[PDB]
């Protein structure tokens, strides 16, 4: 059962994740903090873990009575 | 790794016998007791033990029994940011005299094309300050665009200027790919680069690569050398997230160099004499050109049309390659307009008023009318004559024939063909300018205030110095 | 959160199947009697 | 697990010779050593000649080389819908699995003489040139040729987009289920029409099979024929299909590559023999039952590119021999103003008024036959002021029906607006308006009809024509709105 | 074909490009020396 030796082995050895984040990765940092730079950017340009304040115009008007 | 050795050698084609560990397709090949270094490319396994391969170089002065090393892996060449400001040949060697190219990485010349869920589909609009190409047919950030015409209607000289305008204006790591081309135009562009300073020997902060593989090469490295200029690009798009720009020139003649071998190959003829296998070829190396989600590369090809056919299977393969082509006339540059792009045969897709807006669209399209009514009535011109004609078609007529002086331009690196100095015309004033032609603003100046000028501004100062003249 | 989690559970499929190539007479028997199973 | 195996004899340019395999069966899919896909397409004595479903550097000389005993088939269902998948069905849009049920063969024979009913519904395009003067019929193959961008997947963009009018509402007859087969595109191209269908909502009723430049000749070879097979579960199951192939000469230029590397002897343009026999058995399976089958209907539009406009060409010639009419396209006409470039002289639909209903029956007769006498004294123009009244006349009533038919790109329209509109046309109440302003007219127009007179829309289009009520309405709300016409 | 004649060249081509020239040097006489 090689595989299946494999399959509880292996998902055992990564529930081991107490004071692992990424399950020993040593490595997928260099990458992941050009992922997380491309999406925020995509995304927006602000801080996208705060609320958003809200700046509002209000419509232009002319001089519309008889001249 | 493995040894095999030299069973045949016809032409540019040399097949390698392995006795133990056959190479797969598309390794490198070491050719063993060379001066200078010799690759083969594997194309083909023939059977018994036996592979078919391509020359990278010469092939004059091989024995057959001469040993042959695998090296395990594709063509490697150097990639990195050391590159930049450096030549390099079709195998990755620096061919400026400048030294080693001392990267910290090496990619293969053959990858896979980006998956279709990594695709982008923005679409920007980039500004060249060209008015026949920002008017008709405009180029796209991150797109494929594409140059087509024949022999001596100015694809160098518009992918220089290009170069000028969008590299000097760039600040995103550029690569050239000359592609089985004159080495004199690759002389006078390298050194038309150290000049303008984005080639710097010293202090390196250059910003471009090359690579060249010109028309004295053998078909195998003027055919691999497109992929050696796209695996530097796809290395600073990727793995370093910049926008590059890659100008190619000539991309035709790739194709060109696939038949040179194709019947040697072993491989039935197709139309027009071209390999059986080009539109998948030329698909494997043009869908590694594109924009993804890790980075952008925008793409200036020039294509060479054999004999201003459009149709042959060459051009009219790459068509469906690119999103915006322009087409250069001979019919245009011999009326002396520059540059010779055909307005009735330029496209881009995004050439949409949703894009563009509506009144870039709205000129567009008018100018584009008012030149196919030109072309309907110049039939019957040569027929009745110019005097017999309908007055509103006098005007269509002059009016046609200022918007077709007008979208001629200045080119800065055409100063020495012209004489005259370069303009770089922005978006706005072509627009407003062509509007106002199409209205009728200027239909009392002269048709000659309108050859080779920048803004419509410059056409008014033109028509009043030539009156002031005489 | 997404992203986050398919970078991950990438990351961890190929570490799990690349740590059990690191790690059998049983096997070799159990073979021919599948052999033998087959019928 | 035990399988008949062959050895990689040779192997280039996407072809593997491989010893061996002795029962393996023609058009047999194998799979090779390394998970590469391939299809048995020579049988000979020493050999096999397999095409292989990818990039042959993965194949080496000795490889193993497994049956699976199947002929190449594709799933089916309506788990599709949605989805853009390859040539052979998985999913390449990240969107997880295909949960299908049923699977299907890529290479089933069609419908025989007996199973077929005329083609007597329309496919409503939404594009006034097409409905009018060239419709189209569910069941028939229409083809639409033409010259590089001259807008031919705008046709077949408008026409899925239509759809969405019948896929929203409840008659479960007018519902038309869309697939769209890109051969030897760009991905980003497909990445944007995925896009444009995804904003106008077309997706959910719509299937993208996607073999591109980049995918190996057999995959382009056969690509259409997993579109075909997806079509015809609905064709089967009394549902109605559309499919467009874009298009077929790159899927003819596919499978020269593939002949061309076998050995096949090659023909005119270098093509194999039996090019007319691919596109003919992939043509006729667009079929139309009868009620005895389920009524159910496919129906047709292969694209087809021609250089400089050379409809001699071999596979040309092929696909127009082949199917019930064609809707050309001209450069000249595009670069004119006109567009869709539509050259309504050049294009024909041989099923014809039989797919029509009878509104646009009624104002499509007429300006078939106006626009036919304007193109016989269309050349008299440039000296028009200089013949006959009547001449001058019929150049006007042309040139009005004319710009009548220029529409916008990604707008179709409905069935009643075109007949309301091409009804103000061949009536005659455009011919006191110049003709700079019918475009103009054309939409307020439009909008007029549409806010305030929903009431007559939706008598015709539930009638289907335009009865003596309708007449007289429609005639009163176009004389009303153009006498208050700026 | 609608630049059919002046597009394959030749004697009907090449007259109506003198004639075309003709008539607009002559206009831009009668342009320039209005301004
Ligand atoms: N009805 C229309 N109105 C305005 N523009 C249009 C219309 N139809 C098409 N176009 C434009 O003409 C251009 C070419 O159209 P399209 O790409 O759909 O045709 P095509 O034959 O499939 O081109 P290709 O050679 O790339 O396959 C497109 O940019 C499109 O936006
Ligand atoms: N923009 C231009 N301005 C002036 N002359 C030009 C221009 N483009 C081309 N020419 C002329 O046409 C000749 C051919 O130019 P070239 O760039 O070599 O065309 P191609 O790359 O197609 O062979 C040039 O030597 C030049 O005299
Ligand atoms: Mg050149
Ligand atoms: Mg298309």
């Amino acid at each position: 059962q090689k595989l299946f030796v494999d399959k509880i082995r292996e998902y055992k050895s990564k529930r081991q994740t107490s004071g692992g984040p990424v399950d020993a990765s040593s490595e997928y940092q260099q990458e992941l903090e050009r992922e997380l730079f491309k999406l925020k950017q995509m995304f927006g340009n602000a801080d996208m873990n705060t609320f958003p304040t809200f700046k509002f115009e209000d419509p232009k008007f002319e001089v519309i009575e008889k001249p | 790794a493995a040894t095999g050795r030299i069973v045949a050698v016809i032409g540019a084609v040399v097949d390698v016998q392995f006795d133990e560990g056959l190479p797969p397709i598309l390794n490198a090949l070491e050719v063993q007791g060379r001066e200078t270094r010799l690759v083969l490319e594997v194309a083909q396994h023939l059977g018994e033990s036996t592979v078919r391969t391509i020359a990278m170089d010469g092939t004059e002065g091989l024995v057959r029994g001469q040993k042959v090393l695998d090296s395990g892996a594709p063509i490697k060449i150097p990639v990195g940011p050391e590159t930049l400001g450096r030549i390099m040949n079709v195998i990755g060697e620096p061919i400026d005299e400048r030294g080693p190219i001392k990267t910290k990485q090496f990619a293969p010349i053959h990858a896979e094309a980006p998956e279709f869920m990594e695709m982008s589909v923005e679409q920007e609009i980039l500004v060249t300050g060209i008015k026949v190409v920002d008017l008709l047919a405009p180029y796209a950030k991150g797109g494929k665009i594409g140059l087509f015409g024949g022999a001596g209607v100015g694809k160098t000289v518009l992918i220089m200027e290009l170069i000028n305008n969008v590299a000097k204006a760039h600040g995103g790591y550029s690569v050239f790919a000359g592609v089985g081309e004159r080495t004199r135009e690759g002389n006078d562009l390298y050194h038309e680069m150290i000049e303008s300073g984005v080639i710097n020997l010293k202090d390196a902060t250059s910003k471009v690569a090359l690579v060249y593989g010109q028309m004295n090469e053998p078909p195998g490295a003027r055919a691999r050398v497109a992929l050696t200029g796209l695996t530097v690009a796809e290395y600073f798009r990727d793995q370093e997230g910049q926008d590059v720009l890659l100008f190619i020139d000539n991309i035709f003649r790739f194709t060109q160099a696939g038949s040179e071998v194709s019947a040697l190959l072993g491989r039935i003829p197709s139309a027009v004499g071209y390999q059986p296998t080009l539109a998948t070829d030329m698909g494997t190396m043009q869908e590694r050109i594109t924009t993804t989600k890790k980075g952008s590369i925008t793409s200036v090809q020039a294509i060479y049309v054999p004999a201003d056919d459009l149709t042959d299977p060459a051009p009219a393969t790459t068509f469906a390659h690119l999103d915006a082509t322009t087409v250069l006339s001979r019919a245009i540059a011999e009326l002396g307009i520059y540059p010779a792009v055909d307005p009735l045969d330029s496209t881009s897709r995004i050439m949409d008023p949703n894009i563009v807006g509506s009144e870039h669209y709205d000129v567009a399209r008018g100018v584009q009318k008012i030149l196919q009514d030109y072309k309907s009535l110049q039939d019957i011109i040569a027929i009745l004559g110019m005097d017999e004609l309908s007055e509103e078609d006098k005007l269509t007529v002059s009016r046609a024939r200022k918007i077709q002086r007008f979208l001629s331009q200045p080119f800065q690196v055409a100063e020495v063909f012209t004489g005259h100095m370069g303009k770089l015309v922005p978006l706005k004033e072509t627009i407003k300018g062509f509007q106002q032609i199409l209205a009728g603003e200027y239909d009392h100046l002269p048709e000659q205030a309108f050859y080779m000028v920048g803004p419509i501004e410059e056409a008014v100062a033109k028509a009043d110095k030539l009156a002031e003249e005489h | 959160q997404n992203m986050m989690r398919r970078k991950e559970q990438e990351h961890m499929i190929n570490w799990v199947e690349k740590h059990v190539v690191q790690s059998t007479i049983a096997k070799c028997i159990a073979d021919l009697k599948l052999l033998a199973k087959k019928a | 697990d035990l399988e008949e195996t062959g050895r990689v004899l040779s192997i280039g340019d996407g072809i593997a010779r491989v010893h061996g395999l002795r029962n393996v069966q023609a058009e047999e899919m194998v799979e090779f050593s390394s998970g590469l896909k391939g299809m048995s397409l020579n049988l000979e004595p020493d050999n096999v000649g397999v095409v292989v479903f990818g990039n042959d550097k993965l194949i080496k000389e000795g490889d193993i080389v497994k049956r699976t005993g199947a002929i190449v088939d594709v799933p089916v269902g309506e788990e599709l819908l949605g989805r853009v998948v390859d040539a052979l069905g998985n999913a390449i849009d990240g969107k997880g699995p295909i949960g299908s049920k049923t699977r299907r063969r890529v290479g089933l024979k069609a419908p025989g003489i007996i199973p077929r009913i005329s083609v007597r519904e329309p496919m409503q395009t939404g594009i006034k040139a097409v409905d009018s003067l060239v419709p189209i019929g569910r069941g028939q193959r229409e083809l639409i040729i033409g010259d590089r961008q001259t807008g031919k997947t705008s046709i077949a963009i408008d026409t899925i987009i239509n759809q969405k009018r019948f896929n929203d509402g409840s008659d479960e007859k007018k519902k038309l289920y869309c697939i769209y087969v890109a051969i030897g595109q760009k991905r980003s191209t497909v990445a944007q029409l995925v896009k444009r269908l995804t904003d106008a909502d077309a997706m959910k009723y719509t299937i993208v099979v996607s073999a591109t430049a980049s995918d190996a000749a057999p995959l382009q070879y056969l690509a259409p024929y997993s579109g075909c097979s997806m079509g015809e579960y609905f064709r089967d199951n009394g549902k109605h299909a559309l499919i467009i192939y874009d298009d077929l000469s790159k899927q003819a230029v596919a499978y020269r590559q593939m002949s061309l590397l076998l050995r096949r002897p090659p023909g005119r343009e270098a093509y194999p023999g039996d090019v007319f026999y691919l596109h003919s058995r992939l043509l006729e399976r667009a079929a139309k039952m009868n009620d005895a089958f389920g009524g159910g209907s496919l129906t047709a539009l292969p694209v087809i590119e021609t250089q400089a406009g050379d409809v001699s060409a071999y596979i040309p010639t092929n696909v127009i021999s082949i199917t019930d009419g064609q809707i050309f396209l001209e450069t000249e006409l595009f670069y004119k103003g006109i567009r869709p470039a539509i050259n309504v002289g050049l294009s024909v639909s041989r099923v014809g008024s039989a797919a029509q209903t009878r509104a646009m029956k009624q104002v499509a007769g007429t300006m078939k036959l106006e626009l036919a006498q304007y193109r016989e004294v269309a050349a008299f123009a440039q000296f028009g002021s200089d013949l006959d009244a009547a001449t001058q006349q019929l150049l006007s009533r042309g040139v009005r029906l004319t710009e009548l038919l220029k529409q916008g790109q990604y707008s179709p329209m409905a069935i009643e607006e075109q007949v309301a509109v091409i009804y103000a046309g061949v009536r005659g109440y455009l011919d006191k308006l110049e003709p700079s302003k019918i475009t103009k007219f054309e939409n307020a127009f439009l909008s007029h009809v549409v806010s305030q007179h929903q009431a007559l829309l939706g008598t015709i289009r539930a009638d289907g024509k335009i009865s003596e009520q309708s007449d007289a309405k429609l005639k009163e709300i176009v004389t009303n709105f153009l006498a208050g016409f700026e | 074909g609608a630049g059919s004649i002046r597009e394959a060249g030749g004697a009907f081509g090449k007259r109506e490009q003198a004639e075309e020239e003709r008539y607009f040097r002559a206009q831009s006489r009668e342009q320039l020396a209005a301004l």
